């Protein structure tokens, strides 16, 4: 059986603005099977209380999930998404870029 | 709405 | 234009000893409206959109029955396919199912679906005539033999041509003010230097609905196909979507590139460039 790798995107619900409440999003897709570990990170620290959308798949049977949590973009703060899946050597971390 | 459980595989 | 109702079933076996799991999700176009999860406490089909919340208890009673029936069949289904492939009763596997209807501008059935997958590969699927099946291998033909004897081909055509269609229209009317509204994308452009001879131009599309959109970078009235990096369209989290397109261009000559945004919420396609 073939197992598909997870595509990761880290971004915010609304345009980022220091001091303004927002949502930090981590979108994972194109992976198989559905079991996956997704964590939002504030300064390397496992972060607050993250929720995720209901399991769904695409036309090609690959799964996608949206992991989101409440956050306030700060100057001194760094955010990132940590994803783990059977197809990965180990956890993969994607830093949040305010322009991607 | 939903479709009946149908037949097993 | 064209609308659609879709359901997505996922059946997972999961040793060591955890009971198999069944998750179900329903969509109208790009909007989810129902959910079920054999693991959740509820044990019922829950609303995930406002316009279905206004439905009788009898509605949710039936929807729940179906989900429970699907949940009870799941273990046997997984156990059956595990047999067709001589697979060990020790490993994990997945059965996915997608069915639903497409509603044409004429108001009649544009297209119907009922296709399944085993471990991410096409397993068995109803043809476009809704009268025959296409099995991926001699294993799926074990299933085909079953569904043919029970005359499942028809009796799903009946659903697709009737219920799927009448309820799709129903959902569409009740959620009219959103489901049939097109939110145009908010757009802008960003610029990042790669090296001294090159730079990256990124075209943004935010908060649009539905997901269908087209982003292209142009130079001399020509599309920069294999130079444009299009990222998968992603959910904003509020119901809308986001997407961008990047192209690497020689520094200085930034202005020879224009981004073209196309969305059904716009009257004319959107045209923009980098504004320092």
């Amino acid at each position: 059986m073939i197992q598909r790798t997870p595509k990761i995107q880290v971004y915010s619900r609304h345009p980022p603005e220091n001091g303004k409440p927002n949502f930090l999003n981590c979108y994972v897709s194109g992976f198989h099977p559905s079991d996956i570990e997704v964590d939002l990170l504030k300064n390397g620290e496992k972060m607050g209380k993250v929720e995720h959308s209901d399991l769904s798949f695409s036309k090609d049977w690959s799964f996608y999930l949206l992991y989101y949590t409440e956050f306030t973009p700060n100057e001194k703060d760094e955010y990132a998404c940590r994803v783990n899946h059977v197809t990965l050597s180990g956890p993969r971390t994607v830093k949040w870029d305010r322009d991607m | 709405y939903t479709s009946g459980p149908g037949i097993r595989y | 234009g064209s609308h659609s109702m879709r359901y997505f079933y996922t059946s997972m076996s999961r040793p060591g000893r955890w009971e198999p799991r069944f998750i179900a999700v329903g969509y109208v176009d790009d909007t989810q409206f129902v959910r079920f999860d054999s693991d959740a406490a509820s044990q019922r089909m829950e609303p995930r959109a406002p316009w279905v919340e206004q439905e009788g208890p009898e509605y949710w009673d039936r929807e729940t029955r179906n989900m429970k029936a699907e949940t009870q069949n799941a273990p046997v289904n997984l156990r059956n396919l595990r047999g067709y492939y001589n697979q060990s009763e020790a490993g994990s596997h997945t059965i996915q199912r997608m069915y639903g209807c497409d509603l044409g501008p004429d108001g009649r059935l544009l297209r119907g679906y009922h296709q399944s997958a085993y471990d991410g590969k096409d397993y068995i699927a109803l043809n476009e005539d809704l009268r025959s099946w296409t099995a991926a291998d001699m294993a799926a033909q074990n299933t085909q033999r079953k569904w043919e004897a029970a005359g499942e081909a028809e009796q799903h055509r009946t659903y697709l041509e009737g219920e799927c269609l009448e309820w799709l229209r129903r959902y569409l009317e009740n959620g009219k003010e959103t489901l049939q509204r097109a939110d145009p994308p908010k757009t802008h452009v960003t610029h990042h230097p790669v090296s001294d001879q090159e730079a990256t131009l990124r075209c943004w599309a935010l908060g649009f609905y539905p997901a269908e959109i087209t982003l292209t970078w142009q130079r001399d009235g020509e599309d920069q196909t294999q130079d444009t990096e299009l990222v998968e369209t992603r959910p904003a989290g509020d119901g809308t979507f986001q997407k961008w397109a990047a192209v690497v261009v020689p520094s200085g000559k930034e202005q020879r590139y224009t981004c073209h945004v196309q969305h059904e919420g716009l009257r004319e396609p959107l045209t923009l460039r980098w504004e320092p």
